[PDB]
C-alpha cells in the first residue's frame, strides 16, 4: 500500500 | 439515474508542481460574498474565489517559513466573538496553524507532539472545538478560544498506527476515527467526564490562575472494529447513525456497529458485530490518502481516483445500497485526485490533483 505510484 | 449533473468549466495549476492534498470550501461565508475555497499542498495554503464563466480568481497564500513543511489538511471555522472565518492548516511538522483568511496572517499555532497531522475537523455545533488526527497514533481535541488541549484519544487500546481520518456525528456527541491499523474506533464525547472537561476548558484563563490546564487522557474507545476493511482506512464520515468509510480497496462501505436493530447509543465497548448496509465500488484508487467528501446536506458524495476520474453518488434514496452513481471525466485530467469539495449551496464541485492542478465542475 503506497501513497503514490511506487513509493515506500 | 443520478439527480446531479456537472460540466467542467475551468482548470488551473499552481506554480509549485507538488501534490495538492486537500481542498475545502468555506461554508461559513456570508450571504452575497462569492464562494471561496482553500487548497493545501507543498508548504502553502491558497485561497481562490469562484466567479461566473468558470473563472477561478487567485487571491493570497500563506507560505510556511520552514521549506520542509508539507501541508496535508485544512478546515474552516469562524471566530466565535467577531463573525470572521478562520482557517486551520496542518501537515508533516505536526503543527496546527490558525490563519486569518483575509490577510493570511497566522494568528496562532498549536504544537502537539510535532508528528504529522493527517486530518483536521471542527465540531458541528461548537466553532472552537478542533479535532486533529496524527501520525503518532493519537487524536487530540483543542479549544481554540482558550487555547487549551482538552483531550488526547490514544493509549494501547487506541490506534496502534497512524490515524488518517476522523468525523464528528451530527450533534458532535461522538467521534469515529480510522487509520493504518485497519480499525475504525468510536470515542464518545458526551460522557459526564468529557462534557465536564469541555466546560473546564471554557473556564480556563492562564492569567487568572496558577494551574496548567489538565487535559484528559482517553485510553479506551467505546467501540472498535477491524472487520470492515483489509487495509489502511483513509477516510471516514457519519451518515446519521451509519458510517461511510474507505480503504485503498476501491470500495466505500456503508456500515454500523452491532446487529441490524441495535441502537448506536446502546453500543458497548465489547460489541463484536457490525452490519454492512452496502458498498460502493469504483476503479483505480489503490493508493492511500484519497478522500471523498459530501455536500452540506449530505445528499451526494464525491470521490476522485488515481487517474483523474470523479465519482458522484446520489444518496437521496431510500436505502444506502440504492445510491445512484454518475462519473465525471475530462481528457486533460489524468493525475490523481486527493480530495473533492462541494460549495455550501452545492452548485460547484472542486477536485485537486497530485500534479498541482485544480478542476472546477459546475452543476447543471
Amino acid at each position: 500500500a503506497r501513497k503514490s505510484a511506487g513509493a515506500a | 439515474k443520478c439527480k446531479y449533473s456537472f460540466k467542467c468549466v475551468n482548470s488551473l495549476k499552481e506554480d509549485h508542481n507538488q501534490p495538492l492534498f486537500g481542498v475545502q470550501f468555506n461554508w461559513h461565508s456570508k450571504e452575497g460574498d462569492p464562494l471561496v475555497f482553500a487548497t493545501v499542498g507543498s508548504n502553502r495554503v491558497t485561497l481562490y474565489e469562484c466567479h461566473s464563466q468558470g473563472e477561478i480568481r487567485l487571491l493570497q497564500s500563506y507560505v510556511d517559513a520552514d521549506a520542509d513543511e508539507n501541508f496535508y489538511t485544512c478546515a474552516w471555522t469562524y471566530d466565535s466573538n467577531t463573525s470572521h472565518p478562520l482557517l486551520a492548516v496542518a501537515g508533516s511538522r505536526g503543527i496546527i496553524r490558525i490563519i486569518n483568511p483575509i490577510t493570511m496572517q497566522c494568528i496562532k499555532h498549536y504544537v502537539g507532539h510535532g508528528n504529522a497531522i493527517n486530518e483536521l475537523k471542527f465540531h458541528p455545533r461548537d466553532p472552537n472545538l478542533l479535532l486533529s488526527v496524527s501520525k503518532d497514533h493519537a487524536l487530540r481535541l483543542w479549544n481554540i478560544q482558550t487555547d487549551t488541549l482538552v483531550a488526547i484519544f490514544g493509549g494501547v487500546e487506541g490506534h496502534r498506527d497512524e490515524v488518517l481520518s476522523a468525523d464528528y456525528d451530527l450533534l458532535g456527541e461522538k467521534i469515529m476515527s480510522c487509520g493504518m491499523d485497519h480499525s475504525l474506533k468510536l470515542w464518545r464525547i458526551n460522557s459526564k467526564r468529557m462534557m465536564n472537561a469541555i466546560k473546564e476548558s471554557y473556564d480556563y484563563n492562564p492569567n487568572k490562575t496558577n494551574r496548567p490546564f489538565i487535559s484528559q487522557k482517553i485510553h479506551f474507545p467505546d467501540f472498535s472494529t477491524r472487520d470492515i476493511h483489509r487495509n489502511y482506512v483513509d477516510c471516514v464520515r457519519w451518515l446519521g447513525d451509519l458510517i461511510l468509510s474507505k480503504s485503498c480497496e476501491n470500495a466505500i462501505v456503508c456500515w454500523k456497529p452491532g446487529k441490524m436493530e441495535d441502537d448506536i447509543d446502546k453500543i458497548k465497548p465489547s460489541e463484536s458485530n457490525v452490519t454492512i448496509l452496502g458498498r460502493f465500488d469504483y476503479s483505480q484508487c489503490d493508493i492511500w490518502y484519497m478522500r471523498f467528501s459530501t455536500d452540506f446536506w449530505q445528499k451526494m458524495l464525491a470521490l476522485g481516483n488515481q487517474v483523474g476520474k470523479l465519482y458522484v453518488w446520489d444518496l437521496e434514496v431510500e436505502d444506502p445500497h440504492k445510491a445512484k452513481c454518475t462519473t465525471l471525466t475530462h481528457h486533460k485530467c489524468g493525475a490523481a485526485i486527493r480530495q473533492t469539495s462541494f460549495s455550501r449551496d452545492s452548485s460547484i464541485l472542486i477536485a485537486v490533483c497530485d500534479d498541482a492542478s485544480i478542476w472546477r465542475w459546475d452543476r447543471l
